[PDB]
This record gives structure tokens, C-alpha cells and sequence, in this order.
């Protein structure tokens, strides 16, 4: 644990505001969608978020579309998906502690 | 013929490949593989996939398969069955 | 863990290397468990809209009731357990009376909140009690101060909203709410409004069955808290009905 | 388990199986029955005794010159919270002087039954009261839990076996409405009866009657005029 | 469990457990892992994707306060009945 | 190439034939060949996690084609 093995100790820690902007653009755009302008609701709402549950949004709302009976993603799924998986996440049990 | 001396071994997976269609692949407890073949030369009765299954050590083939779930032996020998206790 | 005899969820005075209680976090799933609660800040009043679960066959009116009045002009609707809850509505209803006879006039949400929340923030800080199963939200009208809507959970925080939802669908319910324009409109428009989102997250596994009640506080009824009519919550039902359909 | 250690102790699904299991406590207790009209609230309860050489000392308690009660559970326990309630009613009467409210009285038996189950190191209360008082906007029969929720039925038995009484209350829910103060009683003593085994009719012996309403007081009839209501009989209907 | 399904008839009487039984837990030194690990052997195969077999089972605990939720519920537990200091 | 099994003689030293996969017996014995249904009536309510459950497996692996419309993983 002591340097000169692991002289650099790099965290790739939690993305920002401005970082989960960006990678949902991304995610976007395979998807098949009325429209998402959708970007800043997910964001403000996601808390404690990483990159698996930023992933998990964009298909907890197609989900939803299949049920609705579309496969075009109503603007109403990503805002139910991102309150959704943040509710269970954080009731179950909270990410671990560990150095920063 | 080829049972003893019969070494304990188990089937880790039915395969086809390399002679035979009828072919197995056993691992013995000295821990190598073997490519097997099966024999109707006495009827094999108990095998089943991840059980005990019996091989020679002269030709690698299978004559009978070890009894049911006898991987344990351990456990099998302390029981009693069945006695008398008065009432 | 969950299965133990010293701390954990014997305690609350325990916290993990996370930080983490985890009795206190045990009381907020107990606040899951039965349906939704929902109240709705107007720039007029507060709406609520709450299920009443049917329990029985042989039920009247006010029977398990989750509204409550703690001061004249306000309401209370609670969701989770409601045994907790009803030692929760004696608790604020005492410090909104005493309120009203000292300063003589409408107790300003935003200090009724904070007492209450003390109040179960005593309770989730020590591990001699247990901490209430409860969720609940208090909404008032008055002029003297404004419409208001305040929210307190198990933990004993208090925060105002303008739309809050309490129970098992307030993820899916909440959602609803930034659909909706409801800081600036009329209590006569939401109340169509609260009950067509209650009638669709409705299903059979949450609770057995419920009964819609409805109720105000605006400038309908003057700044009072009352129950809504018979018509009222009828044409509620009907636009609920028809937009579930 | 271990989510019933001390009645603090949640299971991860977020309940206290101590106050859940206080309920299978009233289910040891005898049944008892709670119908109200719109004149009568009528309590119909099952006496049980070791002597029955010895006439049966009532189940039915007095709290209030219109209000009395049927317990089903704990008998020490019953009797312990009916001493707060009917401090509190005979209070209500001499400060008040109505005749006191179900709804208000029942509430404040919710704030002293949750001390124990909030407090760690106790047990719950595990009786299940049915209590019928007359005030000015009529009758009503309410029933207590365990935990502190209370109900405003028009009918309801809690007790032993009480399943097999709420298929009768289910079946003649409407009736009960529109009662006078003796059709009350020959319902309740029909469902009483069905708790219990189909071989077993009910003696007038083991029968109390706590009769509240607007054309009376409070009077318990443990064999005073228990006969003809128990007349007509009909022996366990399915 | 394997052994006893495929005989004719068995019963399987899982002698005294106490602390052998107890819940699920982790120390960090060894923890509660070896205790369970028997105790969840036993639920994958009963419930399974496969039932239980040809096998009957009876309990004995002093101490149900340890068991696991799982074994506590029937299909392996269906009455429960006290064998306790007499009358 | 490295990695591969292929059978060897013991006795003289001869690649017979090469020799596809092994899983071991360890995990093989645990496997099952499918068995009875119980179905959603079997287990009588438990609606809307029923629903969950269908909407996250079984409407995948069966429509595969439209969830990759979606864009979804």
C-alpha cells in the first residue's frame, strides 16, 4: 500500500453535474425516443450517481415504453427511471467507504 | 477383462470428439483427465453427469459406475437404520 | 445485520464505517409499505388526495383514517404505519393548540415542522426507542403567512415542497407533479388532478382495496381544513375513472 | 427470529413482529362480537370460568353510564387499560358532562398502547377491545389493535376463530343498520356461537350482554333477560 | 440430500442444532461463513429449480431464535409442534 | 493454440486428435435439464411484481429485435 509499487494512486471517483451531461448524450443517442431534452431533470435528481447507474436510466426508461406500447421513449420514463433507481439504491444500502 | 484394478474416477462432461461417438471425458482422484470409452462388455447401471463413475487403470473405459451419490462415504457409515427402542 | 442482539437494529446510536443507522433506515421501508399519500401546494391552499384503505367489509366512513386536522387550517396526511401515526397526530396537534393560545394567531408551518421533526429526531438518535414507521405531511392555507406544505419523514427532517408524495408508488407519483403547473392554480383544478394520479397507481398488491377521500384547504373552504363535498369528490372519481379508462 | 427480540427490533421489511404477534394473543381470548344500529350499540360476549359449578363473572366491563366494553386477549392486561379509559370517561363526565365520543376516547388509548412498542425492553398489549358507547350523534362500535389504529365498523369480532362469526356479519351487513336493541342481540348471539365448533350451542350461562343505546343506559344482562334472544335457534350457519 | 431422495424412503433427522444452524452473519475473521454455508446447502436443493424429493424431514432445534428466516417457513417445516416440559 | 486441450499418450507420446472444452464435474452434477412448470397462477397475486419481473426477462430475450430498436442494454 506504501508507494513505490503504487507511487500514483489515481481515484476515478463519481462524475460531476457537467460529466453526467455529456456521457448521457451519448447514451442518447441509440436511443429511439420521441425527443429528451430531459438531460438537466436526470441530472439535478441523480445523487451519489456512477457510470453503471447512468447506464441504467436510459434503459430503465425504454422499459417503460414497452409497456406504454412504443418504442419511442416518452419524456415522462427517463424523469420516472432516475428517481426510481435512486430511491432503491440508497434505502437498501449506501456505496462504500473507502479512500478518495 | 478391464475392471480391476478400478480406479475411482467421475464424469466431468459427455463429449463426441476423438474416436468413438460414444466418449466421456473422466478426471481421477489423482487429478489427470482421461479420454474414456464406455463398455457393454458388463452393463453400466448408475451413471450419471458429475457422479462417480468407475475406470480401469490397464484401458481407461468404463465397466460399472461407482453406486449413487457415494462421494460422501463419511457421512454413511455412522447412521443407524431403523432399530428398536421400546416404548 | 438485520438478525442480532447488540446494535444494529437494536440501536441507533451505532454507525457503521459508512456512517450509516441502520434503524432509522428500517423505519423508512415500514413508510413503503402501504399506498400513497399525496398533498399539493396551490398559491392558495393545499389539496390532498389520500387512499383510505378498505380493511374489511363492514366499514363506515372515517374508519383508519390518515387525515387528521392539527391546527384549524391544517391537515395531515400520514402513509405508513398507522399506529405510529396516531401517536404522531397527538404530538402535533398539542404544539399547534398551545401555538394559537399563546400567539393568537395561525401557526406558520414552518415552525410546527420544526418541532415535530425534533420530536422524531429525539427518538432516531437514541437507541432507547424505537423511531416512528411513519411518514407524514402536514398542508395549511392562511393569509397570515401563506399556503404552505411541509414535509416530515422518519429521520426528523423538515423541508418545504410544493408537491410532496409519501408511500409505496411516490417515485412513479412524483413524476406526475413536474407535469403539472400546480405552484400557480386553482384547489378547485387540482383535486381533479390528485385523484387521477392516485386511481392509476392503484393496484391490488400494494393494498387490497381503498376508498378515495379528498380534501381541502383553500380558498374554497375559507382557509379551513375540511373534507371535500359529495359532489366534489365524485366528479374527482369520475375524472380519475375516465382517464384510466 | 431476531425481529422480535425487544419489541425496537424491525425486520428489514420495516414491521416489529413483537406488536404482530401480540395479536395472535387476542385469538387465545374468547370471542366477542361489536353491532351498532341507529339507536344501539350492542356488545354480545362469550364468559368462560374454571368453575361452571359457579356462576361466570362477566366479561362485560363498565366504563361509562353508556359505554361498556368486550375484551378478547389478555385478562389482566384488558382490565389495565380500562382503568385509563374509564378514569378518562368519568372525568370526561364531571368536566364535559356529554356523553363522551368513541372517536375522541379510542385515540388516547393510542398515544398510552404505543409507550411499550416504542419503548425498548418491553412487550406490547395483546388485547383487542370492542367497545360500544351512545353519544348525541348515535352509535358507533370501534374496534382497538394491539398497535393503536382504530376502525369505525358497523360490525366487527375479534377473538378466537372469529373468521367463521365475520362470514354472518359479511352475509347480514345491511341488516344491522336498521335494527331495534333486540334484533341487535339474536345476530350477534348467532355469530358468536359459530366460533366455535358445530356440536357446541351456546348456554345463556356463559352469555353477557352489554346493551347500550338511546332508550337505556348501561345494563349487562348476564341471565337476566338473555333467554329470548338466544331463542329461536339456529345452529351454526355455514 | 441427493442419496436420500433417490433410496426408497427416507427420513433425514438433522440432529441438535444450536449455533450449527445460526443466521446468516460475517466477522471478518472467519465469520458465521462455515455455519451457513451447510444451512444454505440444504435450501438450494429443497426448494431449487428441482423439489425436494423423495425425502422427509424433521428438525431439531432448543433454539428456533437462531434459525434463518428461510428454514422457518414450511415445505420443509409445514406444522409446528412443541415437544416441551410436560403437564 | 495455447490454451486448448488435446489428448497425449502416456505410454508413447502421439497428439491423437485435439480435443474440444471441459467444464468440470463440480459444476456439472448442480445442472438441470428443465424441470415442470409452476406459472404465474401457481403463485396466486403478486401482481405488480409479476409485472416487473416480465418486463425485465422475458420480453427481451423473446422480441430481441424491437428492444435493440429501443437502444437499450
Amino acid at each position: 500500500l506504501r508507494p513505490g509499487r503504487l507511487d500514483r494512486k489515481i481515484h476515478i471517483d463519481l462524475p460531476n453535474e457537467q460529466a453526467r451531461l455529456d456521457i448521457l448524450k451519448i447514451h442518447a443517442g441509440p436511443i429511439t425516443k420521441h425527443g429528451e431534452i430531459d438531460y438537466e431533470a436526470i441530472v439535478k435528481l441523480s445523487d451519489g450517481f456512477n457510470g453503471a447507474d447512468l447506464r441504467n436510466v436510459c434503459t430503465e426508461a425504454g422499459m417503460f415504453a414497452i409497456r406504454a406500447d412504443h418504442d419511442f421513449v416518452v419524456q415522462e420514463d427517463f424523469m420516472k427511471a432516475v428517481r426510481k433507481v435512486a430511491d432503491s439504491k440508497k434505502l437498501e444500502s449506501k456505496l462504500d467507504y473507502k479512500p478518495v | 477383462q478391464s475392471e480391476q484394478p478400478l480406479q475411482v474416477a467421475r464424469c466431468t462432461k459427455i463429449i463426441n470428439a476423438d474416436s468413438e461417438d460414444p466418449k466421456y471425458i473422466i478426471n481421477v482422484k489423482q487429478f489427470a483427465k482421461f479420454v474414456v470409452d464406455l463398455s457393454d462388455q458388463v452393463a453400466p447401471t448408475d451413471i450419471e453427469e458429475g457422479m462417480r463413475v468407475g475406470v480401469d487403470r490397464n484401458k481407461y473405459q468404463i465397466h460399472i459406475p461407482l453406486p449413487p451419490k457415494i462421494d460422501p462415504t463419511v457421512t454413511m457409515m455412522q447412521v443407524e437404520e431403523k432399530p428398536d427402542v421400546t416404548y | 445485520m438485520s438478525s442480532i442482539g447488540t446494535g444494529y437494529d437494536l440501536s441507533a446510536s451505532t454507525f457503521s464505517p459508512d456512517g450509516r443507522v441502520f434503524q432509522v433506515e428500517y423505519a423508512m421501508k415500514a413508510v413503503e409499505n402501504s399506498s400513497t399519500a399525496i398533498g399539493i401546494r396551490c398559491k392558495d391552499g393545499v389539496v390532498f388526495g389520500v387512499e383510505k384503505l378498505v380493511l374489511s367489509k363492514l366499514y363506515e366512513e372515517g374508519s383508519n383514517k390518515r387525515l387528521f386536522n392539527v391546527d384549524r387550517h391544517v391537515g395531515m396526511a400520514v402513509a405508513g404505519l398507522l399506529a405510529d401515526a396516531r401517536s404522531l397526530a397527538d404530538i402535533a396537534r398539542e404544539e399547534a393548540s398551545n401555538f394559537r393560545s399563546n400567539f393568537g394567531y395561525n401557526i406558520p408551518l414552518k415552525h410546527l415542522a420544526d418541532r415535530v421533526a425534533m420530536y422524531v429526531h429525539a427518538y432516531t438518535l437514541y437507541s432507547a426507542v424505537r423511531p416512528f414507521g411513519c411518514s407524514f405531511m402536514l398542508g395549511s392555507y392562511s393569509v397570515n403567512d401563506g399556503a404552505q406544505l411541509y414535509m416530515i419523514d422518519p429521520s426528523g427532517v423538515s423541508y418545504g415542497y410544493w408537491g410532496c408524495a409519501i408511500g409505496k408508488a411516490r417515485q412513479a407519483a412524483k413524476t406526475e407533479i413536474e407535469k403539472l403547473q400546480m405552484k400557480e392554480m386553482t384547489c378547485r383544478d387540482v383535486v381533479k388532478e390528485v385523484a387521477k394520479i392516485i386511481y392509476i397507481v392503484h393496484d391490488e398488491v400494494k393494498d387490497k382495496a381503498f376508498e378515495l377521500e379528498l380534501s381541502w384547504v383553500g380558498e374554497l373552504t375559507k382557509g379551513r381544513h375540511e373534507i371535500v363535498p359529495k359532489d366534489v369528490r365524485e366528479e374527482a372519481e369520475k375524472y380519475a375513472k375516465e382517464s384510466l379508462k | 427470529n431476531q425481529y422480535d427480540n425487544d419489541v425496537t427490533v424491525w425486520s428489514p421489511q420495516g414491521r416489529i413482529h413483537q406488536i404482530e404477534y401480540a395479536m395472535e394473543a387476542v385469538k387465545q381470548g374468547s370471542a366477542t362480537v361489536g353491532l351498532k344500529s341507529k339507536t344501539h350499540a350492542v356488545l354480545v360476549a362469550l364468559k368462560r370460568a374454571q368453575s361452571e359449578l359457579a356462576a361466570h363473572q362477566k366479561k362485560i366491563l363498565h366504563v361509562d353510564n353508556h359505554i361498556g366494553i368486550s375484551i378478547a386477549g389478555l385478562t389482566a392486561d384488558a382490565r389495565l387499560l380500562c382503568n385509563f379509559m374509564r378514569q378518562e370517561c368519568l372525568d370526561s363526565r364531571f368536566v364535559f358532562d356529554r356523553p363522551l365520543p368513541v372517536s375522541r376516547l379510542v385515540s388516547l388509548i393510542g398515544s398510552k398502547t404505543q409507550i411499550p412498542t416504542q419503548r425498548y425492553g418491553r412487550r406490547p398489549y395483546g388485547v383487542g377491545l370492542l367497545i360500544a358507547g351512545y353519544d348525541d350523534m348515535g352509535p358507533h362500535v370501534f374496534q382497538t389493535c394491539p398497535s393503536a389504529n382504530y376502525f369505525d365498523c358497523r360490525a366487527m369480532s375479534i377473538g378466537a376463530r372469529s373468521q367463521s362469526a365475520r362470514t354472518y356479519l359479511e352475509r347480514h351487513m345491511s341488516e344491522f343498520m336498521q335494527c331495534n336493541l333486540d334484533e341487535l342481540v339474536k345476530h350477534g348471539l348467532r355469530a358468536l356461537r359459530e366460533t366455535l365448533p358445530a356440536e357446541q350451542d351456546l348456554t345463556t350461562k356463559n352469555v353477557s350482554i352489554g346493551i347500550v343505546g338511546k332508550d337505556l343506559e348501561f345494563t349487562i344482562y348476564d341471565d337476566d333477560d338473555v333467554s329470548p334472544f338466544l331463542d329461536g335457534l339456529e345452529e351454526r350457519p355455514q | 440430500f441427493e442419496m436420500a431422495r433417490t433410496k426408497k424412503a427416507c427420513l433425514i433427522f438433522f440432529d441438535e442444532i444450536d449455533a450449527i444452524g445460526g443466521a446468516r452473519f460475517d466477522d471478518g475473521a472467519g465469520g458465521d461463513n462455515e455455519v451457513q454455508r451447510t444451512m444454505l446447502e440444504l435450501i438450494n436443493q429443497l426448494d431449487g429449480f428441482d423439489p425436494r424429493g423423495n425425502i422427509k424431514v424433521l428438525m431439531a432445534t432448543n433454539r428456533p431464535d437462531t434459525l434463518d428466516p428461510a428454514l422457518m417457513r414450511p415445505g420443509r417445516l409445514d406444522r409446528k409442534i412443541e415437544f416441551s416440559l410436560p403437564d | 493454440k495455447p490454451g486448448d486441450l488435446v489428448g497425449v499418450n502416456k505410454d508413447s507420446y502421439l497428439i491423437l486428435e485435439t480435443l474440444p472444452t471441459e467444464y468440470d464435474s463440480r459444476v456439472k452434477a448442480m445442472e438441470v435439464d428443465e424441470r415442470p412448470t409452476e406459472q404465474y397462477s401457481d403463485i396466486g397475486g403478486l401482481d405488480k411484481q409479476i409485472q416487473e419481473l416480465v418486463e425485465a426477462i422475458v420480453l427481451p430475450m423473446n422480441h430481441k429485435e424491437k428492444f435493440e430498436n429501443l437502444g437499450i442494454q
